[PDB]
């Protein structure tokens, strides 16, 4: 076990039953999102903990289930929309065709299918699985930018396989050039507040 | 077979703890054996044709307990669509690839470090492998492999962060100016293998540099700031202490590194950019401004530090430190001349003697700030010959040194020239003017002709020249005869050669002809029993009735003493081995000489007599050749015809009070005197008996301005000569014998000594016979020390005699006295009488057919004489 990530993961259930999470009390009059950068290779620990958390948190609160790579697999099998958008050619010529084959997955539109899977506004939250499988075209701060179209005020947590410096998000071997801030740090990277399971 | 056993063992070692194993196979290393593989559960996935989304799904979602071996004929699919990249990263690859080629092509055979080299699989090609074998020291470890892999990308052949940095800083100096990025391509290639982390890590372990987001720009800031801080203004350090290297151990590394960068001129080069970066960031020079100059002997950080000290001392000389800050004035000088920018740029070194020789002039001024005063002409002369021409030297020097800072157009001091020149015109000249008048007023030497101790010019060839025969060698030496010389040439040339050997002298001087212009100085030295002024010549003169001017007359003056003369057009290095012969009776021999006089009555250059203090000074620390002990030569023969002045501005009032009644027999009238009969002195004219003082057949008195006052400006006004005093009539009878030639040197080929014979042709008649080498013209400072390989030849250097190897160490006098019999051994009548033959003197130190002079031999054998 890594006890620092196990502590930060246990603080998913602590923040959820603490006031700030479901009251959205950054300013309260906000969508109550949250942030959870985690050591990128600890995939199994976060996946398995959230497969456990789907079983444990119903003692306290109301939610449903998501699988990160399943949501993509449910609509694609290879670049897929690539193979389908080949239809553009006759309609307006080769310009829109080529730009839509090349410039794939504009991330705004990720919102609706998760709202068809789960009644997001009726939940207190939703629990994820498959986790750090993130290397299609879906990015952490973009997913957090998309789902606010449909989550309403209900919290979402940016589990991300890497780091968030309190500003710069980055997964895996060092990727992306972007931030997220509407979301509160669930537990930061650092200090004793990041590590509260001593003996 | 065994590659399959180790393929099986390597796959087993992956599948023991990872459910999924990659195996990229562009080398297709086990393409046939896929089902010979012993693995429990494992499914091979050739990924190449797969829907890689749906086979990530297979691997992760669909088959969560199934083991998988992935395969491709290339690397990963495109990372923007690489669904599998997270797995690819957190999981493992089976190495179908073999380490042994890489290991042994690195040299490094090591089956442990193999696993880091495996972590470096994407690094390798035979070039890098073997280059690294060229650097490998097989007690390697991962950190040395890292440091060396850095070094391998960096092109150096020792792996140390200073030297790596020196390379990278080369690449920074490129990247900052001249179209380069291989610094950052190196850094990126470091990062490609984790090594850039290790670079900026060991930049702390060795160079004590860190940043959160480092670049060589930020390091070069931090490290420049280190030695900038170590050399910061002690009056203003702290505000520049705060941009430095991340650790004081880094500061200490950076000082040793920058001491290296200075000392080791390999890596000076990176100051081609630091001094460009390091101003406009803070303009700290403009923040420093009035900080103390002379204390900065210490600090060499920038052009601006230097220009601070300049303007802070230009300040001190427009504030015009006559009253002298002496030891601070000194504190800076030699240190700067030796310090980096000075060592790059000599004009800066000149600053420090634009200082040093002003440090003279103003110390000199202070100690004699009312001009000078002594009790009579002998005690003024005594002080003059200690020091009271050094105020010429110092002024001249430091102005020319200031002007040597200015050499590249850098007039970075200008207007204090106008202060120090006002010392000249309006004070230095202006005062002693009056002072030695009060002595000539005390003495009236005018018609009262004796002065204590000091000798006189008035009878030299009659009562001194042949009286120099008091040593048994002596009858004769060669003369150079010169026009215009401010006496201090004949102190600088000799004192700045107190370092020389039997090239030698003694501190001595004597009083010249009282009217100070060239030709009366000449007349008293024209070889004589009597000195002649005659009608029809006017300002041209004679002795023994033969005249100072016109070439046929000039060689003829001397024939009374067997002699001849040569021009300043010709003397310079006047023609080679024939110099043994054209002269051999001549008790007197003459050369004419004129660079400063050609700046003088050339009125366009009188205002440019500081340029005589350049052009003639570059000739006049120098002079001789043809004398020091070798092929026999003996003494000085030149001395002052007249002294002269210069001053950088239009004249003071004291520069030009003037004449009484001009004499009817005006023998010359001039910018600073007139010669002629019946003239006793006046408030600002000295006037006295030339007939007492001159020894010439001349009735005259003189008109001279008393003090630095002046007359009809014929050929000068800021430059003048004529009157009573020692920038006009100090004459250098310094005891002297030889010097350092560059004066009067240019036009003829060389005259590499002269050496051969005492014969008509080089013709010999004994069976073994004397080549009687007549020692007449040594080496000295252009002519040769060459060992002579003397032998007779045909036109083409083919031997027709025995051979002699010859050199000398003698300075002996009387030209009739000086044969050396180099007795050669001779070969009958082999000489082809239709063709020419010669005595080759090889340069025996290079032994070519180097030089030859004419021979024909056809022996009348020994019995014909005896």
């Amino acid at each position: 076990i890594d006890p620092v990530l196990e502590y930060r993961l246990s603080q998913v259930q602590s923040r959820i039953s603490e006031e700030r999470f479901l009251k959205n009390n950054g300013s309260g009059n906000e969508i109550g999102f949250w942030i959870f950068d985690y050591p990128a290779q600890n995939e199994l620990q976060v996946r398995e903990h959230l497969k456990y958390l789907l079983r444990n948190l119903e003692k306290d609160h109301k939610f449903a289930h998501l699988n990160i790579f399943q949501i993509i697999v449910d609509m694609l099998t290879e670049r897929g929309l690539f193979d389908r958008v080949c239809q553009q050619e006759v309609k307006v010529g080769t310009e829109a065709l080529k730009k839509q084959l090349v410039g794939l997955l504009n991330q705004k539109k990720i919102a609706d299918y998760i709202a068809k899977k789960v009644d997001l506004q009726n939940q207190e939250f939703v629990i994820l699985t498959g986790m750090g499988n993130a290397w299609p075209l879906v990015r952490g701060h973009e997913l957090m930018s998309a789902l606010q179209d449909v989550m309403g005020f209900t919290p979402l947590l940016m589990f991300y396989p890497g780091t968030y410096s309190g500003h710069d998000l980055s997964p895996l071997a060092g990727i992306d050039s972007r931030n997220y801030y509407r979301a509160f740090r669930l537990v930061p990277e650092s200090g004793p507040a990041a590590t509260l399971n001593p003996r | 077979t065994l590659q399959n056993q180790e393929f099986i063992a390597g796959l087993k070692a992956k599948f023991a703890e990872h459910r999924i194993v990659f195996w990229h196979d562009p080398d297709k290393r086990f393409l046939e054996e896929l089902d010979n593989l012993e693995l429990e559960n494992v499914t091979l996935l050739d990924m190449t044709d797969q829907s890689q989304l749906a086979v990530k799904k297979r691997i992760e979602i669909d088959e969560p307990e199934q083991q998988f071996l992935l395969w491709f004929p290339h690397d990963a699919p495109p990372k923007e669509f690489d669904w599998l990249l997270d797995i690819r990263l957190y999981s493992t690859e089976f190495h179908a690839d073999f380490a042994a080629i890489t290991l042994n092509t690195l040299g490094i055979p090591q089956l442990g470090l193999r696993e880091h080299i495996q972590r470096r699989k994407a690094f390798f090609s035979t070039k890098r492998l073997s280059a690294l074998k060229g650097l490998v020291t097989e007690q390697e470890n991962e950190a040395s492999l890292d440091k060396k892999m850095v070094a391998v990308i960096a092109g150096v052949k020792t792996a140390k962060t200073e030297e790596i940095l020196f390379s990278l800083i080369t690449q920074y100096v490129n990247q900052q100016k001249d179209d380069d990025s291989d610094l950052e391509n190196t850094l990126a290639m470091l990062k490609r293998h984790d090594l850039e982390g290790v670079l900026w890590d060991i930049l702390n372990q060795e160079m004590g540099y860190q940043a959160e987001h480092p670049t060589l720009e930020n390091l070069i800031l931090k490290l420049f700031c280190t030695d900038l801080s170590a050399q910061a203004d002690p009056q203003k350090r702290e505000w520049l202490e705060k941009n430095v290297l991340a650790t004081p151990s880094g500061r200490a590394s950076a000082l040793a590194f920058m001491v290296t960068w200075r000392a080791d001129r390999r890596y000076k080069e990176a100051y081609d950019y630091c001094a460009q970066q390091m101003q406009d960031a803070l303009r700290p020079e403009d923040q420093y401004r009035l900080s103390s100059p002379y204390d900065l002997h210490e600090c060499e950080t920038t052009l601006s530090i230097e220009q601070t000290i300049i303007h802070a001392l230009v300040t001190q000389l427009l504030e015009e430190s006559t009253t002298l800050d002496r030891e601070a004035f000194k504190k800076l000088l030699s240190e700067r001349q030796s310090k980096y920018w000075c060592q790059t740029r000599q004009e800066y070194c000149a600053i420090y003697d634009a200082l040093r020789q002003a440090e003279r002039l103003l110390n000199l001024r202070n100690r004699h700030i009312d001009g000078f005063h002594y009790q009579d002409s002998a005690t003024f002369w005594k002080a003059y010959c200690e020091e009271l021409f050094r105020f010429d030297q110092a002024y001249r020097l430091f102005n020319e040194y200031a002007l040597l800072v200015h050499s590249k157009g850098a007039m970075i001091l200008k207007s204090l020239d106008d202060y120090i020149e006002a010392l000249y015109s309006n004070w230095y000249l202006a005062e002693l003017s009056r002072s030695w008048n009060k002595v000539l007023e005390t003495e009236n030497r005018m018609q009262e002709w004796r002065i204590a101790g000091v000798p006189r010019q008035q009878n030299f060839y009659n009562e001194v020249v042949k009286p120099q025969f008091n040593n048994p060698q002596i009858k004769r030496v060669f003369v150079i005869i010169s026009d215009a010389l401010r006496y201090e040439v004949a102190e600088e040339l000799g004192n700045q050669i107190n370092t020389e050997k039997r090239f030698t002298a003694e501190l001595r001087s004597q009083l010249g002809v009282l009217p100070s212009y060239t030709q009366l100085g000449m007349a008293a030295l024209l070889p004589h029993d009597e000195i002649c002024y005659q009608p029809g010549s006017g300002d041209i003169v004679y002795a023994d009735g033969l005249s100072t001017s016109g070439t046929p007359n000039r060689d003829t003056i001397l024939k009374k003493y067997k002699g001849m003369a040569v021009k300043s057009d010709d003397l310079l290095k006047w023609k080679n081995q024939q110099g043994r012969d054209l002269i051999r009776d001549y008790e007197v021999v003459y050369i004419w000489h004129n660079t400063i006089d050609a700046m003088g009555d050339s009125a366009s250059t009188e205002e440019k007599t500081f340029e005589a203090c350049r052009n003639a000074v570059v000739e006049l620390k120098d002079l001789v050749t043809r004398v020091i002990n070798r092929l026999h030569g003996t003494r000085i023969i030149v001395t002052a015809d007249h002294g002269f002045l210069f001053q950088q501005q239009p004249l003071s009032g004291q520069d030009k009070t003037t004449l009484q009644i001009k004499p009817d027999n005006t023998i010359k009238n001039h910018k600073r005197f007139i010669i002629g009969h019946q003239l006793p002195a006046d408030d600002f004219c000295w006037k006295g008996k030339v007939a007492d003082t001159a020894g010439v057949s001349d009735n005259s008195e003189f008109l001279i301005p008393k003090g630095i006052q002046r007359f009809h400006f014929s050929g000068g006004a800021r430059f003048v000569h004529g009157g009573a005093m020692l920038q006009e009539v100090c004459v250098p009878v310094l005891q002297v014998k030889a010097l350092q030639k560059t004066a009067a040197e240019k036009q003829p080929q060389r005259r590499p000594v002269d050496i051969v014979k005492h014969h008509p042709l080089i013709k010999l008649v004994n069976n073994i016979d004397k080549v009687s080498l007549l020692q007449t013209h040594p080496v000295g400072e252009l002519y040769e020390p060459r060992t002579l390989n003397i032998f007779i030849v045909d036109n083409a250097n083919n031997v027709v005699s025995g051979k002699e190897r010859i050199c000398f160490d003698s300075d002996n006098n009387t030209m009739e006295k000086r044969v050396r019999d180099v007795t050669l051994k001779l070969i009958g009548a082999n000489f082809n009488r239709r063709n020419e033959y010669w005595l080759i003197l090889e340069d025996a130190q290079t032994e070519t057919g180097y030089q030859k002079y004419p021979v024909i031999i056809d022996l009348a054998f020994q019995d014909d004489f005896f």
